[PDB]
């Protein structure tokens, strides 16, 4: 119900909820996330 | 349908990709229905009197389409066969006269009656290609432009790329009274103006789509039935002319059309000249299967066998330079003293020379040029010679026929693919023959059985025909998703045996 | 057996056995199977080069004839395109086989004023006949080993 | 050899993860779960 209710925000935030997978410290696989900057993503998507 | 069938097949498992492959794959499911509807409108069973006969010529044609292509090619053959017998010469049967020269006498006479016939066939197949292919043609422009209407708000949220010729030209069917004519959904505009109208505004929508939004609550509120009568006044008032001309733009921009239109053009020329039939014995490649397959190994590389031929322009270019700024004097081509023949006294005739004689030597330029024996610039010369063969001769066809081999190569390669996909890997589910296969039998159980494809096209029109009110609960299901474009039903990495293995063992 | 008795009629008809070789030898019979593992495509592909040969025995015959005498003699002028069916046997029988397509073997046409043109015919007769179709043969025959 | 080459290149990234080194057929037990492991999974440009 709540994903649900922040369908809007997770649609606006997509772009820029960059996820990575880690073997962390644990030695166990873990899933990192962390923020996507605009022009970070618009450089990597510049055609050169 | 079976061929069709194999071209789709073919098709998805060569280019397509795995994301797409369910949306492709109801794609042509929709379209092989439209498909069996018009074979089936065209099956075998004064205004009346007249259009019962048009009618019947009209599916006479399509259904013998192909057959009257084939008269064609043959007529060709024998319009050119008859013009092997032509001759030449000063008098008549300083002007030239040409004339068949023949025993019999009866040839003329069959070029006269094979030139009509072939041009009324030509006619005849255009005739049978509009009423037999161009519906699918128009039913999958219509279909296309409905759903990015929908579901890409293509001329409400967006605009065509002012490059997409197709996008710019289908913005003048949207008002149409008949936009869907072919496609099946005859409310696409209900749709589309529903989920794009608050956003964009409902009377922006309804122009767009020459939608009369006071009516359209009418139309539902009571039922209109009119009567018109067949007569031409009535039928020419009732011609959508925007409609027309963006369906003749479509069917004049389709290629398969525009090569019998060709054919028609050219066919009407061979009365002008007679010579002007050989034009249709290159018919060949697209009727012969074969022929098309082998002619794919030359236009498989084409692109790179035309830069191949521009390298060799250039490399010749650089060569003439040579020539002309060193060893000009070796390039006399007269054995008249008086009279001598220099071909490489300027630039443009030195590279005309090299280019169409040069290339074509055996052993290169210096098979045509004079010997440079004795010559101060003997061994430059002989170095000229040398790599003038090795590059030009050599190398650079040898990259044109190695260009055709890989050609062949490649095609194999993806028939081969094909196959091997098609054998090994359920088309559905995606899941390799190796684990059906721990049963006996077990992939062709479950593909001729569990996750036949034939058998999806079947419950698609299955659930089309059936009342929406008789649904199971299952099919109903199914029925909303066709209807929300969602392919999550199509199992993808399972399947029953895997959901019960089990139980099932 | 057929033949072998025909060989005693006259005894050059015992050369026919000595094709025998492709059916005992089994390396003979492998490498032939190159040959015949597409011997549809090349035998289409001889009927395309025979079309494609016939179109230009019909550009030459409507345009080229003056180049097609093959007499040194000014008296006794021997014209290979007077006719198409001389025209296509000429071309058929010498261009295919030229070296450099049939512009090896017609005149030459320096200093007319359809030079531009007859040249163009010669080049693209080189580049489909000489050079694509025979190419053709020989890549088949290559990915049939393959 | 070209051919090979480009060929070669395109079936490994088409069938493996470049990230984690794990097939395709692993993944897609899951519906589409290669495609989903490519792009919010291991994603390079999401390590880049
Ligand atoms: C895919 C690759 C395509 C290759 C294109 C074709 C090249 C292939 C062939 C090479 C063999 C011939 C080399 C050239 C020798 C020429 C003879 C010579 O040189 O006689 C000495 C000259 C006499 O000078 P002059 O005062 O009497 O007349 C100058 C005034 N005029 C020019 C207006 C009359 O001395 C001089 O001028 C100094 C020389 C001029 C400066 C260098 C220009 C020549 C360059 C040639 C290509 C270089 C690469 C060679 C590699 C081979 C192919 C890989
Ligand atoms: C795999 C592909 C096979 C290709 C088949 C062979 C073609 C390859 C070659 C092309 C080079 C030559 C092009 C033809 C030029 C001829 C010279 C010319 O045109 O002189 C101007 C003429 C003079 O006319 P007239 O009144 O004096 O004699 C007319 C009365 N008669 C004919 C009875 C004497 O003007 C005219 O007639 C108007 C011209 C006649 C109408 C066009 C017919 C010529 C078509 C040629 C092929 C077109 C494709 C070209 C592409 C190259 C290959 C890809
Ligand atoms: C996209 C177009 C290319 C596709 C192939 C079509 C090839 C032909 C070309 C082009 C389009 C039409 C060209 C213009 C035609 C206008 C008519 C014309 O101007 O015609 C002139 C002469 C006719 O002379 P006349 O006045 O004495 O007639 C007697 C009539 N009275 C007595 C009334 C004078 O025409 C002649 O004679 C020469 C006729 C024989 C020429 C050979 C035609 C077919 C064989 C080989 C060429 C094929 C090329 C292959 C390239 C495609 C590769 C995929
Ligand atoms: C399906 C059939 C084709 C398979 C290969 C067989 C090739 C030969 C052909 C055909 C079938 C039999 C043909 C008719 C024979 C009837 C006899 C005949 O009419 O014979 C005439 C002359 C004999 O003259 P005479 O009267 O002075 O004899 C002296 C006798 N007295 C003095 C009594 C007059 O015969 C001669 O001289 C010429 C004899 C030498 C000809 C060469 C034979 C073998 C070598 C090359 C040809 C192979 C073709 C390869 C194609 C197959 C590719 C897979
Ligand atoms: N989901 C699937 N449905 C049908 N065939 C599948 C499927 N997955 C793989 N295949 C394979 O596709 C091939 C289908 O057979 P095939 O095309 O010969 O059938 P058909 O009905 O006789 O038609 P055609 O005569 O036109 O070939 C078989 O190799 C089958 O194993
Ligand atoms: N770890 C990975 N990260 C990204 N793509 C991967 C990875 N492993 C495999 N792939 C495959 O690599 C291809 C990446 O797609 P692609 O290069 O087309 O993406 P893009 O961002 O649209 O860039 P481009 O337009 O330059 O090709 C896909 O086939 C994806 O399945
Ligand atoms: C998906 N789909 C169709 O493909 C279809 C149809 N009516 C005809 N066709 C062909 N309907 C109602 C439909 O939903
Ligand atoms: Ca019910
Ligand atoms: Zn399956
Ligand atoms: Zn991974």
């Amino acid at each position: 119900n709540f994903l649900e209710l922040a369908e809007s925000i997770l649609e606006y935030f997509r772009p820029y909820l960059g996820r990575i997978e880690i073997m962390g410290a644990s030695r166990r696989i873990e899933r990192i996330y962390f923020e996507i900057s605009e022009t970070n993503r618009a450089q990597w998507e510049m055609p050169q | 349908v079976k061929e069709s069938k194999r071209q789709f097949i073919f098709d998805v498992v060569n280019e397509g990709g795995e994301s797409e492959k369910m949306e492709m794959f109801v794609s042509f499911c929709e379209d092989t229905i439209f498909e069996m509807q018009i074979a089936a409108q065209i099956s075998e069973p004064f205004w009346g009197e007249l259009e019962v006969q048009r009618v019947k010529f009209l599916n006479y044609l399509s259904r013998n389409f192909y057959t009257l292509r084939f008269l064609a090619l043959f007529l060709a053959f024998a319009i050119n066969f008859i013009l092997l017998f032509y001759k030449v010469s000063d008098s008549p049967p300083n002007m030239v006269y040409y004339f068949l020269e023949e025993s019999t006498g009866y040839m003329e006479p069959a070029l006269r009656c094979l030139s009509l016939l072939h041009t009324l066939v030509a006619f005849l197949c255009i005739i049978g290609y509009n009423c037999l292919k161009v519906p699918l043609v128009i039913f999958k422009r219509e279909k296309e432009l409905a759903r990015k209407l929908e579901f890409d708000g293509l001329y409400i949220t967006e605009q065509p790329e002012d490059d997409d010729v197709k996008g710019q030209w289908d913005r003048l069917v949207l008002n149409t009274p008949s936009f869907p004519s072919n496609y099946w959904d005859k409310f696409v505009k209900r749709k589309v103006l529903d989920k794009h109208g608050d956003i964009f505004g409902r009377e922006r929508i309804a122009e767009l789509l020459g939608m009369d939004l006071a009516s359209l609550e009418i139309t539902a509120h009571n039922e209109r039935k009119p009567d018109p009568p067949p007569g031409l006044l009535t039928w020419i008032m009732s011609i959508d002319v925007k409609y027309q001309i963006w369906k003749f733009g479509v069917i004049f921009t389709d290629n398969s059309f525009l090569y019998l239109g060709w054919y028609m053009v050219m066919s009407l020329l061979g009365h002008y000249n007679n010579f002007f039939f050989a034009a249709h014995l290159l018919d060949i490649a697209m009727g012969v299967k074969t022929l098309r397959t082998i002619l794919s190994s030359v236009t498989h590389n084409g692109k790179q066998l035309v830069m191949t031929v521009g390298l060799l322009a250039v490399v010749v270019y650089l060569y003439t330079v040579v020539a002309f700024n060193f060893f000009r004097k070796f390039y006399n081509k007269s054995e008249d003293e008086d009279e001598p023949d220099m071909k490489c006294d300027d630039m443009m005739t030195c590279y005309l020379f090299h280019m169409y004689v040069g290339v074509r030597a055996g052993g290169g330029i210096g098979d045509e040029i004079e010997d440079p024996a004795g010559d101060e610039y003997e061994l430059y010369r002989v170095v000229f010679d040398i790599t003038f063969f090795f590059f030009v001769i050599v190398i650079l066809l040898a990259i044109i026929q190695g260009l055709i081999i890989d050609a062949f190569g490649e095609l194999r390669d993806q028939q081969e693919q094909v196959k091997e996909d098609m054998e090994t890997k359920c088309f559905i589910c995606g899941i390799g023959s190796d684990y059906f296969d721990t049963t006996p039998h077990g992939f062709e159980t479950h593909t001729l059985e569990e996750h036949n494809l034939a058998n999806y096209m079947f419950f698609l029109m299955y659930l089309i025909n059936k009342d929406e009110t008789e649904h199971t609960g299952q099919e109903s299901y199914v029925w909303k998703m066709y209807q929300e474009r969602c392919w999550d039903f199509f199992p993808a990495g399972d399947c029953f045996r895997k959901q019960y293995e089990d139980q099932l063992s």
